RNA sequence: AGCGCCGUGGCGCAGUGGAAGCGCGCAGGGCUCAUAACCCUGAUGUCCUCGGAUCGAAACCGAGCGGCGCUACCA
């Protein structure tokens, strides 16, 4: 009843390079398609490069030369650290505060480990 | 207005110790100001630079900014020292380098006191500065006893009232200190009570705590209970928590329980 | 518009909130199934058993909601030392026309004594059949000694098997065979796995399941599909329960005691020590009332060694401030159930794993601490808790002389020395104090492969006792 | 973490189940690249080698400690 | 949960008190027949968000954030 396909909710990336601009309006829609905080998201994603753009709305703005397979290898490597839990294949899984750090919380069941680094 | 040398007279004496302040270098050294005595220009020839071999000149300045030196000649007619970096001692650089330090504290003190009078700084030094050295030693010893000891201004004349009250605000802001010394004790009880034990040392510990000077011992786990006290001395904090020792001692060898000490009173 | 905590609130006070208990009630009529006794304190422990990397702290959590911590940074992820606690009520429908395999829901600490039903469509509300406490026992090969204490504390069996792995799994018959060897056969057989296997594997696997328990000790113990993860049937798990376990006999007649097997203190950092409070062990009370503002002293208690090499012991007398248990400071204690007893005694003799497996007993009775104890002891043929790669799994050789082995009296872990060695009876000289009330269920276990692995099961006939030296 | 990686050369993460100086001598010989054992202030371990060898060294820690091999990023630079 | 640290110029390190720091990088230029080596010049920042004393704060102080590290799950 409830899985009549037996979790693949996730875009293909789509990054937008003008020249000199690297736009990703796609970051707001992998919130929701991932049940995120866009702004951990965006911390995340501004503490893995160096660089920390714009928020815009809904979208990311950097001002640069950069790929876009780069960061569907980063997003693949994010849903197996923190938006697939390692112990069971669900999404909706997310990030609350029980101390001062981030723990990472389930939905689907509710497990409770320290994923925050 | 700046001006006016930290010292007593504006001619540097022989053989001093100094830190130059560097702004111009063309072909036979650097002829640079001083912020250690008056603002005379002392010049360093090439033979004094380097204590390796000079490689380039660039590198080895830094024009803008200070370094430790040395006076050798005194021009006591018109003004024209002779100076030099690299004949000085390895262990007495810090100590410039602390001078330095000290002397710019105080002028910035005073300069901020100037530029809020619009009086001329020698004016405030021959006022201020320079008694208080004497008394003293140095002018920065002499506004941390101002701190503690308000009689250091006793026996000396501002050029306004205004002056004392302002300057003893910005010390009493800019130079406020104080060390924090401390320490931690085991609680090795294997014993019947021994929460209403640390409670009653508690109690006669805390009360201990003086006006000036206050020794209060936080919680941060079971056996290991933190000494933190504020020695505006660093002298009386040592005899405080001894006694603090001696107390928890007194409380726990009738008790029945046993503890002791892992980190004695250090600043 | 009203917030979902005042919604709470008001289904709270409409359920009748949760009474307190009687300063004063006359004990001769109490039960454990009384109200007051059922409404804020446990009366039957149920413990789990299952193999590493499968999940049983998940299985309790999804039962109750109440977590287990998992704590110590780098037990935080793989084992743990301590042993988990989580108490659950058993709410069952007062409505006939709601289906019974749904009918019960079991429901964490603070709920009140009647929540509304979930179901859609049944205004009725719900019972407290029971308040049951759960105690999680580690399940790895170097952590048996807690594991066997909280068995011993442990009065019912949840065993954990997933599918998707080897059948005949070893760590969940060492913990079967440990828990027939203390008087226990309520054992309620559950699968971890069910979702991600097909319709026939599952049945293969309950096959092998029902071939293994076939000779053991348990002979009609119910097979129950259960999810950790997807939190569905675990109301059949809490009818199961209800309707196979009863309550073991303990009445108000037996005198007093207490088995602490976990020490906690209470103080909190970065608050001023003003205002503190007493250091807590956590026992279990299998015999006895125990009542607020009591007298008592731990009994092997202070370990110390004299100059001679002579081991001293100081009984550490103590009296109770409070009796926690579940949720609320109570009043009375409930025999067969998990309570901390906080008192006056030091916070560091509570700090970390300094009353792990100690007997406590109250102010007007005398244990016995023994140095030299006389035990019978009865061997097991093959070693459990062994992949043997296709050869005999080990045969338990018969004991030598001098040589340490872990002889867990109930919840006292010890290394003892055998002195004398014979067809059933044993001498063992115990360097840790060890002492003997009644009976005690014992568990040995030998260094055959580095960690211990246990033998057989041991019962003490006599001993040389140590006056307490007051 | 554990994180070990090469930066155009000299490689910066080194787990010490073994001796750097050793780690010297066994790079020495085969790599015949000049290599500085030096200690910066409180970073990880830093080993020289002259010339871009990423992918030797690669080689060599599979033959002397490398048992992860995953971890180890090469950087493009 | 507290206490001991941090808040980058791509990075490491510094003084924090009159106002962008040094070096490692990067680019460009000089050297040389040429390369390397060497030498010169740059452009990368709310040195983490908010306030206070102060002609002035990156610092001196905090009313808190984000990450570290010690206690140790701190009924
Ligand atoms: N797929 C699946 N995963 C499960 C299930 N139950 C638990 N898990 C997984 O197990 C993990 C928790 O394991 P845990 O309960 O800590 O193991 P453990 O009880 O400490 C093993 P031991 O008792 O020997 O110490 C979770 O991350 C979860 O993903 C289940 O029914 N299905
Ligand atoms: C002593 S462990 C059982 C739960 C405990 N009384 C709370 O807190
Ligand atoms: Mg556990
Ligand atoms: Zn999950």
């Amino acid at each position: 009843t409830n899985n009549p396909e037996l979790k693949f909710r996730i875009p293909p990336p789509v990054c937008l390079r003008d020249g000199k601009k690297t736009i990703f309006s796609n970051i707001q829609d992998i919130a929701e398609k991932l049940h995120r905080s866009p702004e951990h998201l965006i911390q995340y994603l501004f503490a893995e490069l160096g660089t920390s753009g714009s928020v815009d709305g809904k979208r990311l703005v950097i001002k640069g030369k950069f790929q876009s397979k780069q960061m569907e290898n980063v997003l693949r490597r994010y849903i197996l650290e923190y938006v697939t839990c390692k112990t069971c294949k669900s999404i909706n899984t997310e990030l609350k505060r029980e101390n001062r750090l981030f723990f990472m919380v389930c939905k689907s069941c509710g497990s409770t480990r320290s994923v925050s680094s | 207005t700046s001006h006016c040398r930290f010292y007593e007279n504006k001619y540097p004496e022989i053989d001093d110790i100094v830190m130059v302040n560097v702004q111009q270098i063309a072909e036979m050294g650097a002829y640079v100001k001083l912020l250690e005595y008056d603002n005379i220009e002392g010049m360093i020839l090439l033979s004094e630079l380097s204590r390796r071999r000079i490689r380039s000149i660039q590198k080895l300045i830094r024009v803008g900014k200070n370094d430790v030196a040395v006076v050798l000649r005194v021009d006591k007619e018109k003004g024209y020292i002779d100076l030099s970096k690299r004949r000085v001692s390895s262990e007495d650089i810090i100590k410039c380098e602390e001078k330095y330090q000290k002397s710019k504290t105080v002028h910035s003190i005073l300069r901020y006191c100037a530029e809020k009078f619009q009086i001329p700084l020698e004016e405030l030094y021959k006022t201020i500065a320079w008694p208080l050295s004497r008394k003293f030693g140095h002018a920065y010893e002499a506004f941390k006893l101002s701190i503690i000891d308000e009689t250091v201004w006793e026996g000396i004349e501002p050029p306004s009232k205004d002056v004392l009250d302002e300057l003893k605000n910005y010390i009493s802001k800019r130079l406020t200190p104080a060390v924090k010394i401390r320490a931690d004790v085991e609680v090795s009880c294997f014993s019947y009570e021994g929460i209403d034990a640390i409670k009653d040392a508690l109690k006669s510990a805390e009360d201990m705590s003086t006006e000036q000077m206050q020794v209060k011992v936080k919680l941060v786990a079971a056996p290991l209970y933190v000494l933190t006290t504020q020695a505006l001395d660093k002298q009386k904090g040592i005899e405080q928590l001894e006694s603090a020792i001696e107390k928890i001692t007194e409380v726990i060898t009738k008790y029945g329980g046993v503890c002791n000490i892992t980190m004695p009173p250090k600043a | 518009g009203e917030t979902e905590e005042e919604k709470r609130k008001r289904e709270f006070e409409e359920g009748g909130g949760l009474p307190e208990q009687p300063l004063n009630p006359d004990f001769s009529k109490l039960n454990p199934l009384s109200a007051e006794i059922i409404n804020r304190q446990a009366t039957i422990n149920i413990g789990t058993i299952g193999h590493v990397a499968h999940g049983k702290s998940t299985v309790v959590r999804a039962i109750s909601g109440v977590q287990t911590v998992r704590f110590k940074d780098e037990l935080e992820r793989n084992i743990t030392i301590k042993l988990g606690y989580a108490n659950a009520k058993i709410y069952k429908c007062q409505e006939p026309t709601c289906p019974e395999p749904d009918c019960y829901r079991s429901f964490k600490s603070d709920k009140e004594i009647s929540p509304k039903c979930q179901r859609p469509g049944c205004p009725g509300r719900y019972k407290l059949v029971r308040h049951v406490s759960f105690v999680d026992c580690p399940g790895h090969d170097i952590l048996m000694s807690t594991m066997l204490s909280g068995a011993a504390v442990m009065d019912a069996a949840l065993l954990l098997i997933a599918g998707n792995e080897s059948c005949p799994q070893p760590q969940t018959s060492e913990h079967l065979a440990a828990i027939e060897i203390m008087k226990l056969k309520h054992v309620i057989i559950l699968q971890n796995k069910v979702d991600l296997m097909r319709e026939e594997s599952a049945l293969e696997h309950q096959k092998s399941i029902l071939k293994f328990i076939r000779g053991t000790i348990a002979d009609g113990a119910p097979i129950v599909p259960i999810s950790a993860q997807l939190k569905y049937n675990i109301d059949a798990v809490n009818e199961f329960i209800v309707k196979t376990i009863p309550v073991p006999p303990r009445d108000f007649m037996i005198s007093p005691r207490l088995i602490v097997i976990r020490s906690f203190d209470v103080n909190k950092p970065g608050a001023e020590i003003e205002d503190l409070k007493g250091g807590v062990a956590g026992g279990s009370i299998l015999n006895g009332v125990f009542k607020l503002g009591d007298e008592i002293e731990i009994r092997p208690g202070i370990v110390t060694k004299d100059d001679k090499g002579k081991i001293q012991c100081k009984p550490i007398f103590s009296n109770i401030v409070s009796l926690f248990a579940e949720q609320n400071d109570l009043k009375f204690a409930v025999p067969g159930g998990l309570i901390g007893v906080g008192t006056k005694v030091d916070p560091t003799l509570c700090r970390a794993d300094r009353l792990v497996g100690q007997v406590v007993g109250a102010k007007g009775h005398l244990p016995n601490i023994y140095t030299d104890i006389e035990i019978n002891y009865f061997l097991l043929r093959r070693l459990l808790g062994v992949k043997t790669d296709g050869q005999k799994q080990a045969k338990v050789r018969k004991l030598e002389p001098n040589e340490v082995l872990m002889v867990n009296i109930g919840s006292t872990a010890t290394g003892a020395r055998v002195v004398a060695v014979k067809a059933d009876m044993a001498r063992l000289q115990l360097t840790s104090p060890a002492c003997t009330e009644i009976n005690e269920k014992i568990a040995l276990s030998r260094r055959i492969e580095k960690h211990w692995r246990l033998i057989g099961w041991a019962t003490i006939k006599k001993g040389t006792t140590l006056e307490p030296i007051a | 973490s554990n994180y070990i990686h090469i930066r155009i050369t000299t490689v910066q993460g080194v787990p010490e189940e073994y001796d750097l100086k050793r780690i010297l001598k066994v790079l020495k010989k085969d790599f015949a690249c000049n290599g500085n054992i030096v200690k910066d202030p409180e970073m990880g371990e830093i080993i020289q080698l002259q010339g871009d060898q990423r992918a030797k060294v690669c080689e060599f820690m599979i033959s002397q400690l490398g048992l992860q091999k995953k971890n180890i990023k090469i950087h493009g630079f």
